[PDB]
């Protein structure tokens, strides 16, 4: 029943009594449920350090993952280039689920095409799909370029890439002159950065291995920057920002922020900015190129390092002080260009808000996952916060990363209880957040499950989670943040205090029994 | 008009090659309300073109994600990389009760997570592995399903064979399901790829068993996800009526509710197209009858309870029409609050394959008009059973396009346009109110009298939203 | 008892068994408290109906205010100008006061001086006082110029203001030329947004009066801005950012902005940046002059439009999507610039996001307070998301101010439910948060209260405050959030859906109860 | 050295006009352990130098801020115009339990709210309107007060007539209390006109009942105003010695407790300052002794309970000694974590009474030394206890303006500055590392064994934190 008045949605409409009883009735009547007191007695059994230990035993089975596959990682790359659309040979499915994936977590249309391989198609190969493809695509979305990135079926059969793109273009269905970029792109091999990884170096390859002589390093006077796989707007904005404000010339290749974000002005824009074909052409005539997220970013430090003879400078994401001040600083020694005094006053403010905040951030333990450079940058700002990072968690990261991270712990006393957990799964950290617990959680909303069922063992038990990471689809905006840079820490350091006071507050609420520490001034 | 509306789809089509549009031109019609067969008018569920923007999900959507993943006691395995899995992990509201990770597994992304060696070497050592370390980990689980990724078809994996010896070992029902991407051409062949997969290996179990108290009475929902409740919100309405309701398809279903089915007296089926094929199976080993019914909306569910009933008794008859004397003021509030606001609004809708007819009758209920409407990935009877819902000369589309859409949508000019994730945010930057038709905007559940009020509500803050006046900027 | 490896704090430390022991010893001791079912039938008594109209029926007394006195508004306000010490004439405690309210939200040093008059000055006058304490203070800080205001028991006694500062200079304790602008301002009359306005006019008038003829107008083809009472650094940050986004001159008159954001390098600057003498000497040539905050600027409208002949412009301060149109196309009217293509895009971006977000922000309720300026922009934004504003509260508002919000509440089919309380304090509110319930309250760190009570009567009944407004003391850097302009409507848009997201989550959040609804994707 | 601080002193004087330097010269000096009386050292409790910056609040402070408004019961209007009451609420963590807004007021601000009608007529019928107001309002309360603002005092209002009569009404205390902040010269007269004026209306009510039933071992907490739960903490070892606490001054303070008070064998006096007025009073009255103790740091508590125990009889001092003996394992673990942490380490402390002598034992207790320490408004004979525990040649303020201070800190250079809000913003900036003497940083209690672990933890935290070798940019 509906009073039309308060009209109620699922939530709490079937909270209503005969809803109520309705479902008890198909629960004991139809169900076979296991009694109460057996899923009690099995809930409490995983909270346990018994059963950890079982669950850290697991060689075949991966529950609740925090990587997702290459081809996103290509199709977000893609997305970078001007008038580019990214194009998935493969099979279909894997499309619609990535423009999904993508359209929840910004919030923007994501486009997307597949040359959508069948069974047969499995048999024969998929050169038709690819001829008719790259004909129907160009002709009906008009996009100046095409990168071709694959699905895991295609990866399977074998599809040969260069020799379907040029086999098009020989048979005469698209230009020989039409930028057709490639990369294949495993899903079995590694995660969506590193999609992102092959996707770029494919492109910056494409665009400048055939033509070298020409090109003379450090003749254009612009630092190249490749920022890996990143999904917040603010990260895009800030590193162009300061470069700008610095006065340094630089080149931002794959740059996907004016598309993920298009204004609702009454017209529809399929593509929006982008990095041009003749930035990625005269690329190699920068003093340098910058990578900002090293980790996922190998395969192309390897060519540009190789092919553009660009000495890429080691360091780390910008994330916090440190690594902003080294990126800031670097930046400065390659562009000639000194760091202003607006910027030194932008890191003040900083340190003031870290010197504000440090009382209630101190000691505080976290558990945190994500990709690898992000993960790495956190872990590396809340030690100079001074915060405890007990359990960090990279799914797709490596042994080398592991040793790095290692390093950094052990450079700080804050590391003292931190341990690095590499291809483990959310499951094993809700095991590691109930046996040892953190104060709160860092990471995307896969985490708001964990959360759910610690506050199912107790209160008292419960870690809040703490939104930063990628994909975020239970809040909105959050996209629009910015991690990296001082403006980044400012934002970090800002939802954390904030997230442990207004936790604080939740706890002391309660009235004439621990309202007496629920303080108007915090 | 007609010869406009035929102009549009001709002048449409003209910036395609000739391959894919002398194809196209097959699956878009002008609809004709006179006739009886779809195949004059329209062809369908035939291979997408490359390269054109196809809405379609693959057939690991369709049985993983459909049919499969709401059973909420079984737990299922995405079987090749990690990808399928993640992206459709609680993506779908198929609601549920139960302690999650403890004897209810649906948000849960299971998977083997195939890495190269896998691939090369092959999957089923792994896959026994995965099984044996399911169970120690989740011990009250009452099920377990592989669904198969593109690669396991691919590699010659068997897990019929693993599917089989585990399941003897453990004495527990183990499903191997071949739901791969490239089998099919949309997310339609994994509903029969599913439905044939819980007939073959979890239907017959009690086949013999003859410990259950039947009445004459007891039905079963069939093709009911429960999105948003909507299954529950459906359950209510029946038992009010009299009738049992046995078990749910699969939203909020359970492996004992599903093997219990056989047992019911008429199988009522909400969703033709994901399970008429078990539907027909159980008519035909069980002998028990199906009929499509429709929830949406006041006018379809009492003409659907009205129908069902008659199915049964008088005591049933006779309690069918006082539960439609109870809700009917109810309803007819919401009309009086709602249709006012949402009179004479024309609507668009582009979703998979059973709510593009279904939900006109509860449009029209508020007065707004279906000016065009089409199907994912819908097989002729479902357009069998749309052309008569919809109205003269109306743009009907089958695998429509992201391109043909938009223009579709430029020259028809809709108020509100109901559809999923992918076509929304064009939209509302194009400044036309849109619903999501999938998910109902996570709101709902949409379903019955209850579900009504919910759907006019929405359709109403949506399509009036102060936001659609504020688009151009006030400087020109 | 404290462990040494885990140290409790005073929460929860009491929440101990042997201090819960002694707390209910004494409370049953010495303390004479009222039984707990007296405590409980009074407290369930106030939530109700019968209650809120014996509270509304007062006419002497005030509970828990929601505005200040005006000397704190004329100390912020002197903290806009250059190298200037706010100087108060008349008790020290107030000046105590000023600072630490300054100091807890700001979190920023706040440099302010006294004359510190005693029992004995109030028989003899403040003369002594005025003549010694500018004496010192110019020879101790330095500052440039030195602006007086006066506490109440100064207004009470009468001292003349213009008359000691003439006699301070004319005796020879500070240089004739020194500036020193003053304005009286009576805490009984007004708030500190009307103290803020007279320190203004003052300023204003000190330095433009004398001369008016060499002025003309429209001669430096500049806009000057006047702020008016603001906490937040963003409002000064974004209004300046869009006047040079649009190319307009400008002049912000009462700029605290530099000083109130410090960085921390080493050295404490008492001051930075602000007004200059010659940008207010000079600000008569201005084409026009804007007031960002109208309600509160009456006293300086008026020696604007008739001692400098500008034609203020008559528009609301520039909050939500109409207003901040309003203001930019105004700007563009003065100035004659165009509003440039970066500006637009920002407006189109606001809108998406208002698009994207519309469905969970519909129809929500809301209680709101605020300074009238503030309120009044919020109530638009609210109605302009489809938001119901139920309960909106100016503790300092007016009348005038009243019917012009009553107007815009009757402009917007979404305003039905709403209604404009005046001189009702957050006591008053309190009473109507739980008669009539609103989803959220948007306001102060005041209201950290009145949630803590509706949590009490139950989990239902209670009202989570969302803190926009001044005074915020019990988050972190919120000051440093902007509420003006496109940025800031997206701002406070972002906070909302979030807190109803938050929301959500939380009611969701129980096992097998109610996380059926405690979805992914939102 | 005696010579370098001396010529510091007259270094940094040389800013300042004649009168203000010639005066204040007086209120700075360079410490002898030696002398027995403050005034040939340093004057002080005299009128500040205007425009200067003195740290100095006005005597509502003192009476409204300190003394009453931690009494939980009662209810305390602040009598003038808005902003006394506003900028003062909830603003010191006077920690206390109860129901508020129904049984206890301390975090509410309650005021007549003057404006011109109320200066130019008087606020006496007001005042009168208001008392039958928070009557109906708020029934529970347990007595009533005004604090007088600073226009009480002038405008010719009589709150005494009004107090007397209503109060004699309403069969309520109502206690008019003059606390304008002209009177005085600093927060100090405001705690004595606060004293005056518990005693002349709330401490002799139960003068002649003799129904409360009294132990030899009662006693009350005098000036300890649990501030972040201080007296809570210092508390529960009295009660754990043996002894009983039947009232504490005024924090967690209930008016019963107050009445209940002169039925206590001894009276325990914390801060001296505020509340030495009245237990002269009490002792000349009713007889009753006090003794001041101290119960920051191990060292001064053992002391403390050690004295405390020796006024009361074998039983009591072998009790004093099993809680020495329970806690001295919890106590010398935090020290021995935290003092190779804080060691060597010097303080300046600026506070306003009874906290810059008082905490000076439990730093030492870390091997902390305090270099330097001064008085918001003490009074001499707070001074003669203060040299005593200061070491020799550090430097002593009275009053300090905020120039002289940050002139001495920059010369002094101190690792650590314990102060209060005005102050901390400055010297974070200066890159010195602050903890807040008055709210304890929000931290606390601070006093007794419990309070000492944090107090340890919290010096370090905030001394060691690793912010403070990030202050000067790398790129120099
Ligand atoms: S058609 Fe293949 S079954 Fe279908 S949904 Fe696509 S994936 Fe899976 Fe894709 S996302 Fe990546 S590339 Fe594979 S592993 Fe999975
Ligand atoms: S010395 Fe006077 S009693 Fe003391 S604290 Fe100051 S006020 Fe009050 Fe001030 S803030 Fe304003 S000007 Fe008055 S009303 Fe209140
Ligand atoms: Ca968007
Ligand atoms: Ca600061």
């Amino acid at each position: 029943s509906q009073q039309v008045d308060k009209i109620k949605a699922s939530y709490p409409l079937f909270l209503d009594q005969d809803y109520k009883d309705m479902l008890a009735k198909k629960r004991d009547g139809f169900e076979e449920k296991y009694p109460q007191d057996k899923i009690d007695e099995v809930f409490q059994w995983t909270t346990t350090k018994e059963y950890q230990e079982l669950n850290f035993q697991r060689e075949a089975l991966t529950v609740n993952p925090a990587k997702a596959c290459q081809p996103l990682g290509a199709v977000l790359c893609a997305l970078g280039f001007e008038k580019t659309m990214p194009y998935v040979h493969g099979s279909q499915g894997c499309v619609a689920y990535f423009r999904s994936y993508f359209n929840r977590h910004f919030r923007e249309p994501v486009s997307c095409v597949s040359d959508s391989m069948t069974e047969d198609a499995a048999v024969f190969g998929g050169q038709q799909n690819m001829k008719d493809g790259l004909q129907n695509c160009k002709a009906t979305y008009k996009p100046d370029m095409i990168a071709v990135s694959t699905t895991c079926m295609a990866e399977v059969i074998g599809d040969d890439l260069n020799a379907f793109i040029n086999n098009s273009k020989k048979e005469g269905f698209i230009p020989d002159e039409f930028p057709v970029p490639f990369a294949h792109t495993p899903s079995f091999v590694g995660s969506h950065v590193t999609g992102w990884d092959n996707m770029f170096e494919g492109i910056a390859r494409y665009f400048t291995l055939k033509s070298m002589d020409d090109k003379v390093v450090g003749s254009n006077k612009k630092i190249n920057i490749v920022p890996g796989f990143e999904t917040y707007l603010g990260n895009f904005r800030v590193i162009k920002r300061m470069l700008s404000e610095m006065g340094v010339g630089y080149s931002l290749l794959s740059d996907p922020e004016e598309v993920l974000d298009t204004p609702a002005d009454g017209q529809f824009r399929m593509y929006a900015g982008g990095t041009t074909q003749e930035e990625m052409k005269d690329a190699p005539n920068a003093l340098n190129t910058v990578l900002l997220q090293p980790w996922h970013l190998e395969k192309t430090k390897k060519f540009v390092e190789g092919t553009w003879k660009h000495e890429v400078p080691k360091l780390n994401i910008p994330m916090g002080l440190d690594w902003t001040d080294e990126f800031l600083m670097k930046v400065s020694e390659i562009s000639g260009q000194p760091i202003p005094a607006s910027l030194t006053k932008e890191r003040g403010r900083l340190v003031d808000m870290m010197t504000d905040s440090h009382t209630w951030l101190h000691g505080k333990r976290f558990a945190l996952w994500g990709d690898p450079d992000f993960v790495m940058g956190l872990v590396k700002f809340l030690l100079e916060l001074g915060c405890e990072p007990v359990h960090i968690l990279c799914h797709n990261g490596n042994k080398r990363w592991k040793k790095a991270v290692d390093a950094i712990l052990a450079a700080s006393p804050y590391g003292k209880n931190a341990t690095v957990y590499i291809g483990k799964d959310l499951w094993h950290l809700r095991s590691l957040v109930f046996t040892d617990k953190p104060d709160f959680m860092i990471g995307n909303s896969y985490g708001k499950f964990i959360q759910r069922d610690t506050l199912h063992k107790g209160k008292e038990f419960e870690v809040p989670l703490i939104r930063i990471g990628f994909p975020i689809f239970d809040r909105h905006h959050l996209h629009r943040s910015t991690t990296l840079g001082y403006e980044g820490a400012m934002q970090i350091l800002t939802t954390l205090v904030n997230s442990i006071l207004e936790r604080l507050d939740e706890e002391t609420r309660g009235m004439q029994a621990t309202d007496y520490n629920h303080d108007l001034v915090r | 008009s007609r010869e406009e509306v035929e102009s549009l789809i001709q002048e449409v089509l003209e910036v395609y090659p000739e391959k894919a549009r002398k194809d196209r031109n097959k699956h878009l019609a002008v609809n004709d309300p006179a006739v009886t067969q779809s195949k004059k008018c329209i062809i369908s569920n035939k291979k997408s073109q490359p390269g054109l923007m196809t809405i379609r999900g693959c057939a690991y959507a369709g049985s993983k994600g459909v049919v499969w993943g709401p059973i909420k006691d079984m737990i299922h395995i995405s079987h090749g990389p990690v990808g399928c899995g993640q992206y459709s992990r609680a993506g779908r509201r198929n609601y549920y009760i139960g302690t999650t990770g403890v004897n209810a597994f649906v948000t849960m992304n299971f998977t083997s997570d195939f890495q190269e060696k896998d691939i090369v070497f092959g999957g089923d050592k792994k896959l026994a592995k995965l099984i044996d370390e399911v169970e120690t980990l989740f011990p009250l689980n009452k099920g377990i399903s592989v669904q198969s990724e593109c690669p396991i078809g691919l590699i010659g994996d068997d897990i019929e064979s693993v599917s089989k010896v585990k399941g003897a070992e453990l004495s527990k029902t183990i499903v191997p399901v071949r739901c791969e991407g490239f089998r099919g051409v949309s997310q339609s062949l994994g509903h029969h790829i599913a439905n044939d997969a819980v007939r073959d290996w979890v239907l017959g179990k009690r086949d013999e068993d003859t410990t259950f108290a039947s009445t004459p009475y007891d039905v079963a929902i069939i093709g009911d996800y429960n999105i948003g409740g909507d299954a529950w919100s459906s359950r209510i309405l029946l038992e009010e009526m009299g009738l049992r309701c046995v078990a749910q398809w699969s939203g909020d279903g359970s492996i004992s509710e599903i093997e219990l089915t056989p047992k019911v007296k008429l199988n009522l089926v909400h969703c033709y197209r994901s399970m008429n094929y078990i539907s027909r199976h159980m008519e035909e080993k069980y002998g028990i009858p199906w009929m499509e019914y429709n929830f949406f909306g006041p006018t379809k569910t009492i003409e659907s309870l009205r129908a069902i009933a008659a199915k049964f008794d008088e005591s049933i008859q006779k309690k069918c029409e006082e539960v439609i004397a109870k809700y009917k003021p109810e309803w007819e509030a919401v009309v009086a609050k709602y249709r006012p606001r949402l009179e004479g609004k024309r609507v668009m809708l582009y979703i998979g394959g059973l709510r593009p007819r279904h939900v006109i009758g509860a449009y029209e209920d508020l007065g707004m008009e279906v000016v065009g409407t089409g199907y994912e990935f819908a097989h002729n009877d479902d357009y069998d059973r749309t052309m008569k819902e919809m109205g003269d000369s109306t743009l009907l589309y089958d695998d429509v396009t992201g391109y043909e859409f938009e223009e579709f949508v430029k020259r028809i000019k809709p108020d509100l346009i109901g559809s999923g994730i992918k076509e929304k945010f064009i939209f509302q930057k194009m400044g036309i109110p849109f619903r999501e038709m999938h998910s109902w905007d996570y709101s709902g559940p949409y379903h019955g009298f209850d579900g009504f009020a919910i759907f006019a509500r929405d359709m109403d803050m949506t399509l009036n939203n102060p936001c659609w006046k504020k688009l151009q900027a006030p400087w020109e």
